[PDB]
RNA sequence: GGUAGCCACGCCACACGGGGUAAGAGCUGAACGCAUCUAAGCUCGAAACCCACUUGGAAAAGAGACACCGCCGAGGUCCCG
RNA sequence: UAUCGACCGAGUGGCUUGCUACCUCGAUGUCGGUUCCCUCCAUCCUGCCCGUGCAGAAGCGGGCAAGGGUGAGGUUGUUCGCCUAUUAAAGGAGGUCGUGAGCUGGGUUUAGACCGUCGUGAGACAGGUCGGCUGCUAUCUACUGGGUGUGUAGGUGUCU
RNA sequence: CACUGUCCCAACGUUGGGCCCGGUGAACUGUACAUUCCAGUGCGGAGUCUGGAGACACCCAGGGGGAAGCAAAGACCCUA
RNA sequence: CUGUGUACCAGGAGGGGAACAACCCAGAGAUAGGUUAAGGUCCCCAAGUGUGGAUUAAGUGUAAUCCUCUGAAGGUGGUCUCGAGCCCUAGACAGCCGGGAGGUGAGCUUAGAAGCAGCUACCCUCUAAGAAAAGCGUAACAGCUUACCGGCCGAGGUUUGA
């Protein structure tokens, strides 16, 4: 393992998309980012509708293949890839200098990026990456 | 309007390629319930004969009557459990943590792996127990190997090695059970795991048949009537519609047929014993004579004679066990004829 | 808007994030009152439900939160109790509590017993053709009761002619 | 239906001509359908020892000919397997005509009958002269 | 034929009968209903106001009219009310029923052009508005969305 | 007539149960003092969904883990039956 | 308002038919069938439900639901449809009206010929009838199976 | 009527090919580029355009889904 | 399909519109610096995770134009905002408790009909109320009710329009 990250982000209770946006922005700036506690990051809206979207992505496919992740590990890292020009040298470099983890394998407590936090006391319609993964059938390793 | 019809063959046993390991690799084990105990065993296929049995199904009209039953004779000499490998639960599933070995090894295990000359059975056992304390211990499995030297009908001497999970009571009592089995020398028998009349799943690499076409390999029809005479006897109608302009992997095509791994559910163990009671006059065709530890499995077992097969306590039995069936007769009639 | 619930004298209330626990002589109950922008707290010897919002949706939950809490006070003091009776016409129905579930045997002549697991510290005491469901948690009690009546549900045949079943006779 | 007590390799199909082992006035019967059968695409619905089949009379008295009736297969040439492994086969393929209640329509049965048929249509078996 | 084919004012005004012939008669039975012997001297005067300019075939005019008046027999065959469908189907409509060749159509019907906000129906009654229900059924059989409008009633 | 072998027309094997839902049955419950299956919350509930089961799968570029042997020799290739 | 349901009005589909003449006349082979693969739901069966003019049994109607199934035969080239016996039911539709560098060639639609009708005649027919041909060694791509290399970076064995 | 693998439903076998090796040794076809797939777009029927997805290279064998495949300046239809 | 006027494509680059003859900016010698246009400023991708405020919970929406971007008639105590009439601390609206009473079972009709089959009338006592009975209910009664009145409670309620 061992990922000498310049930045350790804490996705716990944070809008996944909004975190992913800033992380990509930084990887392209040369920063090595480690996103932690993916299982606990969140995405707002109706759980039923949200899950239909992620279930559809799992059903899609064919011989050429449309591999779509089910664990918060991949759901997140994929989300980030969608915000990167990964088929290009510069974009693949950034993406590769970014890793997402379940829980926190580091000693430091990651930092919370501004604007990315969700206030549980003011919101009820949102879901946890971990919950999507379980509904999608993933083996709850975390 | 073209009648409906199920597709030819199952899409669940592919890709239909050659097996990677001639030795079967179970992908599931029984539930932890009874006392601790190794969850599997192994032997070599010899052939078939039939047997006369006293029906023992409490719900059968024939309960108590003679009933002939086909049987596959499996030579099952004692194996050696040479190590205790422990797994730890991590964010990426289970991973091998460490192994605990013995000193006494079969004289010819040196034909497959590099037998240990300097090992530390306690440094390892300690690491395992520390792990168990932390609560990071995933199941415990025993590295297991056969002794084909005890089987004269099998040309090989080079053992077949396979991991077999240990299941049972508490992980602690279980770990101790495992460690004792290994420490000894490892040796254990079919008796130790199975009792006649129980249901076992048998895994094995089926007989190889090289390349074969769609008809034999997928069960597609042969061209019929006039269509069978114009130049196409056993070639499917079409590889697919115009659009999508590509051949889907689901259309039955020629290729490797046979030599695949198959796990055959619920096989009734008719009788465990040892000696030459089930041998056949003239010898089992293309095998030899049986006279040692053996098992009679009801029905068929994947693979040709001499192939290593694996036993495992049935994981999804449909019937309750009726232990020790009464075997009134065991054919010894030559198989040649 | 803000509401203040004076807590009964035999009772005690305590908060823990979004969970509330009420304890009286009849036992105790813990619930979760999680809604956007509604703060539920224990100030001295009173429970406060307040929010800066006043929209229909917020007001709705405030009223629901109140009843839930007054019901808890009542549960741990006077407790909750539902009464039930077993009415059968041809086949003698046997209703019994076995373990943590009630078992109804020989219903409408069936050979297989119907059963439903009881919810929480709800106690079900059967005496003759009468049943009585009681406990501090009304939710847990209410369900158990309903669960038993639902257990003798019948869809296949005409209910007007087939009425065998355990019915709720008294609601608190 | 009640278990036969033997495994059967259907020796007949829709269209097969068989003997009418009784005295109803029907000499030859043509198999049209197999009670309770559902095959698969391109497969000729098959019948064997023990099945109840719908039949049309091909040979016999004018009064019986052309009538569509139910019958029971009593004998067949293709072998059947008995619990003890032994195979059993007959000299011909035969069926006994039977009514709505599965009672033989004719008074007497001609020729042997498989004991297995008795485990279903007892009234037919209890009109048999020889039960093998 | 569907209303789809003629509801829009998408053709020039075609009403001159001195040049058009074979126009089908009208399916509209009457234009004056109720006690038409009496005058509009009533307390309440409600009216059905079309909310979009459209062409309404006499086909729909008669269905809506019946639907409303027939129901206004919740007041009685000779009740105390007035009812007037004030529009007449002057527009002659055709259908090209040789493909697009010489396709001028043949007279197949007539429709009434009604502009957004015009009132198509007007009822006169005493505080006895079973008429508001009569128009709910009336507006139910004409192309446009409509709004029922009480013209002289502070008798809430 | 028929051995081996290959075969089917022959023979063997192919759950039970969990979890989450739909329609639906309900509980508690307010907006709306009542009522209300719903708005927050909850108990149930489909051959369907997820798991369970089988098959593939270190080229999974985060390109994996464990144990031992070996680095002048472990192991492998050619060769031979 | 169990159920049936006219008039009139509003739509969705792109399965029928028509319209148009945008694409293709230095060629995109036609109908039907067949074979083989994927799919759609407006569900025929199977699972779970609601209502009834629901006692029961059985119907009738409605809801969720596309996992699986939906077969054999007689006339006809038929598609369609009519008919028979079975069946849980023997649903419909899309894929160049899927599928001829896969098959068939019965229908359509060349060259031969007859009949009826029409035509002075040659000859014609949106009529009928008998006969009447089916090319090619796969370059790329696609997939079914099998190998050799490089990467990860000495080997054996077991795994994830 | 008789008979039969036409079919239910396919199996085994025989001879010659096929496959590997020595030798001999063409043709068809070729604007270029080209590892594609799902959608969309576009002269409304795209390997090459757009957006995603997938994609380590090369080789052997295969049956032919696509290249509106190759073959012949459509013979139908209209126009001169 | 066929007219007409006009600008465009054809024969028009470059910037934008995912791609995209004619939609938007724009009409263009080379080269260079600068500032804008259309259109954009969370990331892919240059520029805001900008400010004050409101609404929406459907992932509605993030779709100028369009063969290309659908969404209709009909409905909606989903929710926000604005207004009008009326009732109300002399206690409204709802809920719960109590009272709902005599003449009289009105007359007629009819075997009978007594609040309640039908027709007719629809009166007066006690009183804080109580119909010649609005809805069930019985064969008819009875019984449940309810109109109406009092109590407890205590703050807005109700009707309608946009
Ligand atoms: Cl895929
Ligand atoms: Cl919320
Ligand atoms: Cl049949
Ligand atoms: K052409
Ligand atoms: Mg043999
Ligand atoms: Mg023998
Ligand atoms: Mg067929
Ligand atoms: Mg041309
Ligand atoms: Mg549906
Ligand atoms: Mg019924
Ligand atoms: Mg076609
Ligand atoms: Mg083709
Ligand atoms: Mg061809
Ligand atoms: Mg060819
Ligand atoms: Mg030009
Ligand atoms: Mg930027
Ligand atoms: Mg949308
Ligand atoms: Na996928
Ligand atoms: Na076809
Ligand atoms: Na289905
Ligand atoms: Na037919
Ligand atoms: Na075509
Ligand atoms: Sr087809
Ligand atoms: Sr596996
Ligand atoms: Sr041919
Ligand atoms: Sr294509
Ligand atoms: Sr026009
Ligand atoms: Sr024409
Ligand atoms: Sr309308
Ligand atoms: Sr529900
Ligand atoms: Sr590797
Ligand atoms: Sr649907
Ligand atoms: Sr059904
Ligand atoms: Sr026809
Ligand atoms: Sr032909
Ligand atoms: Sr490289
Ligand atoms: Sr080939
Ligand atoms: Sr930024
Ligand atoms: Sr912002
Ligand atoms: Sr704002
Ligand atoms: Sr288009
Ligand atoms: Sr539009
Ligand atoms: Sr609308």
């Amino acid at each position: 393992a061992e990922f000498d990250a310049d930045v350790i982000v804490d996705a716990r209770d944070c809008i996944m998309g909004r975190v992913a946006s800033q992380v990509a922005e930084q990887a392209l700036d040369g920063e090595t980012v480690a996103v932690v506690n993916a299982e606990r990051a969140v995405i707002t809206g109706r759980e039923e509708q949200i899950v239909e979207k992620y279930e559809k992505r799992v059903d899609i496919g064919n011989d050429n293949g449309y591999f779509y992740p089910k664990r918060p590990d991949g759901i997140f890292k994929r989300t980030i890839r969608g915000m990167l020009p990964h088929k290009k040298q510069r974009g693949r470099e950034a993406f590769e200098s970014v890793r997402v983890y379940l829980g926190n394998p580091y000693d430091e407590d990651g930092e919370v990026l501004d604007g990315t936090s969700l206030d549980r006391l003011s919101n009820i319609k949102f879901v946890t990456l971990g919950e999507i993964s379980e509904t999608l059938g993933a083996n709850k390793t975390w | 309007p073209q009648p409906s019809r199920p597709r030819k063959g199952s899409l669940g046993f592919g890709p239909r390629k050659r097996s990677t390991s001639e030795t079967p690799r179970f992908n599931s084990w029984p539930s932890d319930d009874g006392q601790p105990g190794v969850q599997g065993f192994a032997g070599y296929k010899a052939g078939m004969t039939h047997v006369v049995l006293v029906n023992d199904e409490p719900n059968s009209p024939r309960e108590g009557m003679e009933e002939t039953v086909p049987v596959t004779v499996i030579e099952t000499p004692p194996m050696r459990a040479v190590a205790l490998r422990a797994y730890e639960d991590t964010p990426y599933g289970q991973r091998p943590l460490t192994e605990v070995w013995t000193d006494e090894f079969h004289s010819e295990l040196d034909r497959t792996l590099d037998v240990p000359e300097d090992h530390d059975p306690d440094a390892a056992e300690e690491q395992i127990r520390d792990a168990h304390e932390a609560g990071d211990l995933g199941d415990l499995r025993l590295i297991t190997h056969t002794v084909p030297d005890a089987v004269p009908s099998v040309p090989k001497k080079k053992p077949d090695v396979m991991e077999t999970r240990v299941g049972g009571g508490s992980v602690s009592d279980r770990l101790d059970h495992a460690l004792d089995i290994v420490e000894d020398g490892g040796e254990h028998a079919m008796n130790d795991i199975f009792r006649a009349g129980e249901y076992a799943d048998v895994a094995g690499v089926t007989k190889g048949k090289g390349t074969q076409g769609p008809v034999k390999r997928w069960g597609v029809q042969k061209r019929k009537g006039k269509h069978a005479r114009q130049g196409w006897r056993r070639r499917i109608g079409n590889l697919g519609p115009w659009n999508p302009s590509r051949v889907r992997s689901t259309v039955p095509q020629q290729g490797q047929t046979g030599y695949h791994q198959r796990t055959e559910l619920n096989k009734r163990l008719i009788d465990i014993g040892e000696g030459d009671e089930p041998t056949v006059d003239g010898g089992f065709v293309n095998y030899g004579e049986v006279d040692g530890p053996y098992t009679l499995v009801k029905g068929s077992v994947p693979g040709p004679d001499k192939r290593l097969v694996r036993f495992r306590p049935a994981v999804r039995p449909n019937d309750q066990p009726r232990l020790d069936p009464e075997v009134r007769y065991v054919s010894n009639e030559s198989n040649q004829g | 808007p803000r509401v203040e619930l004076e807590i009964p004298e035999d009772v005690d209330a305590e908060q823990d994030h979004l969970d509330i626990t009420v304890e009286g002589d009849n036992g105790s109950v813990t619930r979760r009152l999680w809604y956007p922008d509604i703060d539920v707290s224990v100030d001295g010897d009173t429970v406060v439900i307040e929010s800066d919002e006043d929209n229909a949706k917020t007001m709705s939950t405030i009223g629901t939160f109140q009843s839930h809490i007054e019901n808890m006070f009542h549960g741990v003091t006077e407790g909750w109790e539902y009464g039930m009776e077993v009415f059968y016409s041809h086949f003698p129905m046997q209703v019994n509590v076995e373990g943590d579930e009630v078992v109804i045997e020989n219903f409408l002549g069936e050979k297989a017993p119907r059963r439903t697991t009881i919810h929480g510290d709800t106690d079900v005491e059967i005496d003759g053709e009468e049943l009585t469901v009681s406990g501090p948690d009304i939710e847990a009690v209410g369900q158990t009761a309903a669960d038993i009546e639902q257990l003798t549900r019948i869809n296949d045949k005409d209910v007007r002619v087939f009425q065998d079943g355990v019915y709720i006779t008294r609601k608190p | 239906m009640e278990a036969l007590g033997a495994d059967v390799t259907q020796g007949l199909e829709k269209g097969s001509l068989i003997t009418c082992a009784d005295n109803t006035g029907a000499r030859e019967l043509k198999v049209i359908s197999v009670h309770g059968y559902s095959g698969t695409k391109n497969r000729h619905p098959k019948a064997g020892l023990g099945d109840k089949i719908t039949v049309s009379v091909t040979k016999g008295t004018p009064e019986m000919r052309r009538q569509v009736l139910e019958a029971v297969v009593v004998r067949q040439r293709k072998p059947i397997r008995r619990p003890d492994g032994t195979r059993v086969k007959f000299e011909d393929n035969a069926a006994v005509i039977v009514d709505e209640n599965e009672d033989p329509r004719g008074t007497e049965l001609k020729g042997p009958i498989a004991r297995e048929v008795a485990q279903r249509f007892g009234s037919v078996a209890s009109a048999a002269t020889m039960i093998v | 034929k569907p209303g789809a084919m003629y509801r829009n004012s998408s053709k020039p005004a075609y009403t001159r009968r001195e040049y058009i012939s074979g126009i089908p008669g009208k399916k509209i039975a009457q234009f004056d209903m109720g006690n038409n012997g009496a005058g509009p001297t009533y307390p309440a005067q409600v009216e059905l106001v079309v909310e979009k300019p459209v062409q309404i075939r006499h086909n729909a005019l008669e269905a809506a009219r019946v639907a409303a008046n027939r129901y206004v027999q919740n007041s009685g065959a000779a009740a105390n009310y007035k009812f007037r469908i004030r529009k007449f189907p002057f527009h002659v409509i055709r259908e090209n029923k040789d493909g697009m060749r010489a396709p001028f159509g043949k007279p197949v019907g007539t429709a009434a052009r009604v502009h957004g906000a015009n009132h198509i129906f007007i009822a006169w009654v005493n505080p006895d508005p079973n008429v508001e229900e009569a128009w709910r059924r009336a507006k139910m059989k004409v192309t446009p969305t409509i709004n029922i409008d009480s013209s002289p009633a502070g008798n809430a």
